């Protein structure tokens, strides 16, 4: 075992990019010097440099955790200001990220205490509502999962259709992720844009077991309705599932 | 008849990017 040691190195910063580090710590209290067309330079080497490093689907979580704690020793206004840059698509490496399941990477990031976890992308969405469809395997996965949705909005609506993510995973089917939602606090009753609910989605879609652990949530509305009137339970039927339809009339009346 | 949010399956792709 000893004498077959692998030792993996610290990655460091190339020159430039502490360079860049050091500049933008200099001018971070200067919103004049921030804006300026030469300043933009600094700033894309940072965006660059920090995109390639944390936001790969290829990842090394090593060399983001080193990255963390190298722009920590320059300052915590420069670590706070990286971790939360938004590219041309407005993603945060905690977009990409928890897109790509890197969930070691998430974790380094919401430990650094800095990451803003509510930043909607161009697209419209929180980290949060990716994670609701981001794939998951290991139990150790989703208590990564469960400390996102700790650290910000779950109640979040997106800016195409107002959709929660309670209402992404219910229409995936997602009953892992609808748990672990339900756990953080999402609230059932948020209704979309169009007036709609996950109850009304999980008809929809014909999620029986969905459906059960909404209801059972205490203060579950059966009776609201979407923007034309209609509600789960007429939902149910005209989708062509009569046990959710049981299942709902039975709990507005019993 | 896909003309509703709450019927619709999205996608992890439109969810990181649109236009």
């Amino acid at each position: 075992e000893p004498e077959k040691e692998e030792i993996r190195e610290r990655y460091e910063l190339s020159e430039k990019m502490l360079s860049a580090c050091n500049l933008l710590k200099y001018n971070i209290k200067d919103p004049k010097a921030l804006a300026s067309k030469d300043m933009r330079i600094c700033l894309n080497t940072l965006q660059h440099d920090w995109f390639r490093v944390s936001s790969q689907k290829s990842a090394v979580p090593a060399m983001v955790g080193d990255y963390i704690a190298a722009f920590e020793a320059v300052s915590p206004d420069v670590l706070r200001y990286i971790i939360n840059m938004a590219d041309g698509n407005g993603n945060t490496a905690l977009h990409y990220s928890v897109s790509h399941s890197n969930f070691q990477i998430v974790k380094l990031l919401l430990d650094a205490d800095v990451c803003n976890v509510d930043h909607q992308n161009k697209a419209g969405y929180t980290p949060i509502m990716l994670a609701a469809l981001a794939a998951v395997e290991a139990e150790k996965d989703m208590q990564v999962v469960e400390e996102l949705f700790s650290c910000g909005d779950v109640n979040a609506k997106a800016s195409q259709a107002g959709q929660t993510a309670l209402m992404l995973a219910v229409s995936h089917g997602r009953i892992d992720m609808v748990k672990g939602l339900l756990a953080c606090g999402a609230d059932v009753n948020i209704q979309d844009d169009e007036g709609s609910t996950a109850l009304m989605c999980a008809s929809e879609h014909g999620h029986v077991e969905i459906v059960k652990l909404l209801l059972a949530q205490p203060g579950c509305n059966g009776h609201l309705e979407d923007n034309d009137g209609s509600t789960a339970l007429s939902i149910a039927l005209e989708a062509g599932h009569k046990d959710i339809a049981v299942l709902l009339y039975a709990h507005l009346n019993f | 008849p896909k003309n509703k949010a709450r019927r619709r399956t999205t996608t992890q792709m439109e969810l990181l990017y649109a236009d």
